[PDB]
């Protein structure tokens, strides 16, 4: 198709449904990688990363919180997302600085629990990446 | 990290990386979506039609 | 009485000693010594399965089980710097290869006559590549039996001749040196590891030994 | 415990002890023919 | 070239092996087999 | 005669380094099958002949140079 | 006559090296064969046959080598 | 005369060792056409004439080795 | 006279050797094709014409070194 | 003055060859080239431009390999 | 006497030269062992046998070099 | 002098050699490079410099074999 | 004599390069170890002294390939 | 010191050749960080100087190499 | 002598080729510490030393090949 469209969506609001993009970054498990025309059809999974979304306009940024980076052979790039990172709104370096700190002690509590609490510690790292 | 063997299923890693956007979301970005999503009041009961009722597990 | 014959009876007077002079408890266990051949005779018998089972595994099963006992025991006490282990010559193993190849045929021309022939055309190789497929088998069937001898025996006189050729350095380094100490233990200790790598590698290469005889019952036996 | 349930020992195991005879007879041969000694 | 009581006599012992595995131990292992089978039942 | 035997001999040992390959082949070949057994454990019954089959003819590469070798020898 | 023999021997002995790329091309092939029918289960009825002639002629070049070691040897 | 006749003999082996390059060649085209057959199953129509071009180019390679080595010889 | 020919001979036949490297990295600039065109059966207009582009231009690497053996026979 | 010029010949020989390793080093770079443009077929005008450079920077090995081959020569 | 002990040296030295893919054959099956294990934890069991029977296959073709080696000393 | 200067001749031969590893290595990074930002294309920049640096050390090697040459020839 | 013990001088020099591939041998060796630890770090422990006994077979065919050298050089 | 002379120029040619492992080790070091950086941006920074590190050692072996070739030369 | 004393420098030049395995090994074992950290940040303490004591193994290897040269020098 001309260009590449991306459906980038979060539940509590769809962000893109097909707009036109001149280069999308999709930072997964294995690295980021960047698609803008045709490409061939993938699937992926949606590691924690700033999916920044390139444009004519700007080169406006999200961290995403987790999804999949998937492609369809006619120069479709769904991106399923559940929370992105507005612009640079959404940072706010105290509160996470302060969970990350607080509940790293319990990142040792009970196996799953332990987990994943190590887990969003990582993932607060990530977005402290995204701070700046 | 990992998230299979260690935690549960990617569904609880995707959950709880979501919980962390939601909880460290800045303070203007806080609404009445985010509480509704940090709201959580199921009880999994999981009926003994056999045996193994959870007696309404909280969420 | 050669050196030969003399090692084959110690040979089998090692063998009744772990097995046979026990016979006592009158169950599975009571003696570890029972534990360990059933544990190797489970390991061949269920590998008896994997490569010739279908038919006739079972029927088969000893020759590979004796062959195996035979190089396992003439492989054990071949360390000890003394050890003219047998008579150094070693030209039996490569009979012992030759014999099995020369029987394992005998069983395929019995069993198949002229279709063992058509062993050497698996699948496809039409007949353009006949001629040269039907080369390669044959020779390959002379060439791994031939092979499998040499490589055991080889192996058995090459590590003999280290343990002796690094026995003689060890000799001149303890009588140059005079009062320093690392000389002759760093020398010891090599011969301490080439010694557990001859002890190593005679067991699995009749490991190795049981399964190739046992890869080639299967093409003598079954035709692919 | 050694109570003897039989087995083949000889009637499949012939293909191999024949192939062995047929050996012997030459490897005998194989050592005059050449004796150097 | 020395083969005489080596080659014969090493059939001899695949034989004698044979005997005393297949017709004492394949027996034996059997026989607890069997044993513990009924034993259940 | 003295050099021809001397040649006989060098020729032997130049023969010989044609097998590095053969080792090399049946190494990469294991390899192979421990990969794909990783990866399919299912279809390892089915995949090992193969491997047996490919070790078999590098040895038979490995021992041409043999062949070469030795009656370069005696 | 003595050094054309000896020089006979010694191209023989490097000429059988051919064995050698030889055993590692079968093993490539190999190799790839089981990754692919590890991945694939389903393409090995297919993807045998030309497998099988590609190491098979790839055989034939360290055979050719050999030949050519032959010639020198005779 | 005679060492002129032994160079030949010699570089005609050191011309065969040629051979190498074009069976390791040939055998990873069959790889790779084996790994990519493997992963679709469709794209083998469309590659197979190709694929055995490329083969008869590294055996045309081979050959080229050996044909030197043969007019070194003869 | 018979040791310059002798030369000749020598470094035409260990110069023969150059068309292993030729042909080996000819036969995986293809191989390398295969797997692209397999993982893209849409690309092979854009991948077929460079790729022939690298053949022949490995091949003309090879051939030179073929002309050097060529000169040292025959010149 | 046989020797010397016989020796030269020789070494001119020798000098040929880095031709295996300029030969797999354009090999490498059009490979991964290829490979590239096919799994990404929106970077051919970028990688292009480079692929063609470090093509250029590989054979400046082999060119200069048979520089000195042909000095040594004449 | 004495050229033809040199000339057995040098290929007793030349036949060496062989452990050489012994060595890197038994690391890559070993190497191959170690990422299979490593995705698959429980697949060693029916793993490791296999590497071992590919390091013993590999170290007897070094050993054979040896060997041929040895023939050249003794 | 005479055998001196051929040995000279036939030593610079063999030495250069080393711009096979130049040219191999200089290839491998050149793909390593292309890869990298056929993956990514946003990182050429920031491997651009380094690759250059790495391009440089790695013909490094090709110029000392260079100069070891020299100091055969001249 | 001189051209015998020229002999086995360069016979154990070209022997010696045995330890060439017990080098690259251990290298993989530890390069798969790396890359086993880095993807999986549970089964670290379960692979690093398989690790250590390829590192030892690998340096034995390195140091013998040495002790070959040095058979040469003194006898 | 005829034949020692040229027996030093031979032996500093061959000695050249240690260059072609430290331009391999300079270049897949450089290659296989540039594979990270391009995967991973922000763990270039402290996977630059574990790859100084490594090409220097590689280096240092380089002129362990250029050491032993210069002093059979002077 | 004068043959003796060429040969060990000889001997000393061409056993100084293992070398290349040191740099070679040090170039994959460093390639292989880049591609784990890179993978993942958290690796790398337990990643590095192992791969330094490797680092060490291998020039030691090399360090036994500069040794044995070093007898064939003085």
């Amino acid at each position: 198709s001309s260009g590449l469209k991306l459906q980038f969506a979060l539940p509590h609001e769809t962000l893109y449904s097909g707009s036109e993009v001149t280069q999308v970054n999709l930072p997964a498990k294995s690295g980021r990688i960047g698609v803008l025309a045709n490409h061939v059809p993938t699937v992926e999974q949606l590691l924690p990363g700033v999916v920044e979304v390139m444009e004519g306009s700007n080169s406006k940024k999200f961290f995403i919180s987790g999804g999949f980076a998937t492609v369809q052979p006619d120069s479709q790039l769904c991106v399923t997302a559940i929370e992105a990172f507005p612009l640079e709104s959404f940072s706010q370096e105290n509160i996470k600085n302060l969970l990350a700190e607080a509940k790293k002690n319990v990142s040792s509590s009970d196996a799953r629990e332990a987990a994943e609490a190590a887990i969003q510690v990582e993932v607060l790292e990530n977005l402290q990446s995204v701070l700046k | 990290s990992a998230w299979r063997k260690a935690g549960i299923s990617y569904a609880a890693y995707l959950n709880v990386a979501a919980q962390a956007i939601r909880s460290s979301l800045k303070t203007e970005l806080q609404t009445a979506s985010v509480l509704n999503r940090s709201q959580t009041d199921a009880f999994y009961t999981q009926y003994k039609n056999g045996t193994a009722a959870s007696e309404p597990t909280p969420i | 009485l050669t050196t030969f014959s003399l090692y084959t009876i110690i040979v089998l007077l090692v063998i009744t000693s772990l097995y046979t002079l026990t016979n006592n408890n009158n169950k599975i266990i009571g003696s570890r010594w029972l534990i360990s051949q059933e544990a190797i005779y489970d390991t061949i018998m269920n590998m008896t399965k994997g490569q010739i089972g279908g038919k006739n595994w079972g029927l088969y099963f000893p020759m590979i089980f004796t062959l195996f006992m035979f190089i396992f025991i003439a492989n054990l006490i071949s360390m000890i710097p003394y050890s003219f282990a047998l008579s150094a010559h070693l030209v039996f193993i490569i009979s012992l290869s030759i014999v099995i190849w020369l029987g394992n045929t005998i069983l395929g021309l019995y069993k198949h006559g002229w279709v063992f022939f058509s062993l050497f055309v698996p699948a496809g190789t039409p007949l353009p590549l006949v001629p040269l497929l039907v080369i390669i088998e044959t020779l390959s069937y002379f060439a791994r039996a031939i092979s499998l001898g040499l490589r055991l025996g080889s192996n058995i006189l090459a590590g003999h001749l280290l343990m002796v050729i690094l026995a003689g350095l060890t000799f001149n380094f303890m009588l140059i040196n005079l009062f320093t100490l690392v000389f002759g233990f760093v020398p010891l200790a090599m011969i301490l590891a080439i010694m557990m790598l001859e002890f190593a590698i005679g067991i699995i290469q009749g490991y190795v030994w049981a399964i190739l005889t046992a890869s080639y019952l299967k093409d003598a036996v079954y035709l692919h | 415990m050694l109570k003897r349930f039989p087995t083949p020992i000889l009637k499949v195991y012939w293909p191999f002890f024949v192939a062995g005879a047929a050996v012997y007879y030459g490897m005998s041969k194989a050592a005059d023919l050449s004796s150097n000694t | 070239f020395y083969f005489m009581n080596q080659l014969t006599y090493g059939f001899l012992l695949m034989i004698t092996l044979l005997i005393l595995f297949s017709q004492f131990f394949l027996p034996m292992i059997l026989r607890l087999y069997v044993s513990r089978l009924f034993i259940s039942k | 005669m003295q050099l021809v035997l001397a040649a006989k001999y060098i020729g032997a040992g130049i023969s010989t380094i044609g097998l590095l390959g053969a080792g090399i082949g049946i190494a990469i070949v294991f390899a192979a099958l421990i990969n794909g057994v990783s990866r399919n454990p299912s279809i390892k019954d089915t995949v090992f002949p193969m491997a047996i089959l490919g070790f078999a003819l590098s040895e038979a590469t490995g021992l041409f140079c043999l062949m070469v070798s030795f009656l370069l020898l005696f």
